[PDB]
């Protein structure tokens, strides 16, 4: 799993 | 559900990206979705909420895409991004 801010 | 963002330069969207990277019932409608969104954020004012899945990027369909994948999807198009996303809420 991965999180990613944008 | 449909969400246009244009940001300015030196902001971000105001969400966080999750999901499966690219390495029985159907439970998610997809593989990324929002973990979090910025209250009062580009992205929170196009009516972006956490647990929104992204099913479109762009006009791209990224049901079955990794998370870095969706990523490099959701950049390409600076600070222009359209989506089309789904609630499990």
């Amino acid at each position: 799993d991965l999180q990613t801010s944008i | 559900s449909v969400a246009i963002l244009q940001k300015r330069d030196h902001e971000g969207f105001g969400f966080v990206l999750r999901g499966a990277k690219a390495e029985p019932t159907p439970a998610f409608p997809a593989l990324q979705y929002l973990e979090s969104v910025d209250v009062e954020g580009v992205a929170w004012k196009a009516g972006l909420r956490t647990g929104d899945f992204l099913i479109e990027v762009n006009g791209v369909n990224v049901v079955k895409v990794g998370h870095k994948q969706v990523v490099g999807l959701i950049r390409q198009g600076g600070n222009r991004l359209v989506m089309k996303v789904v609630s499990v809420t």
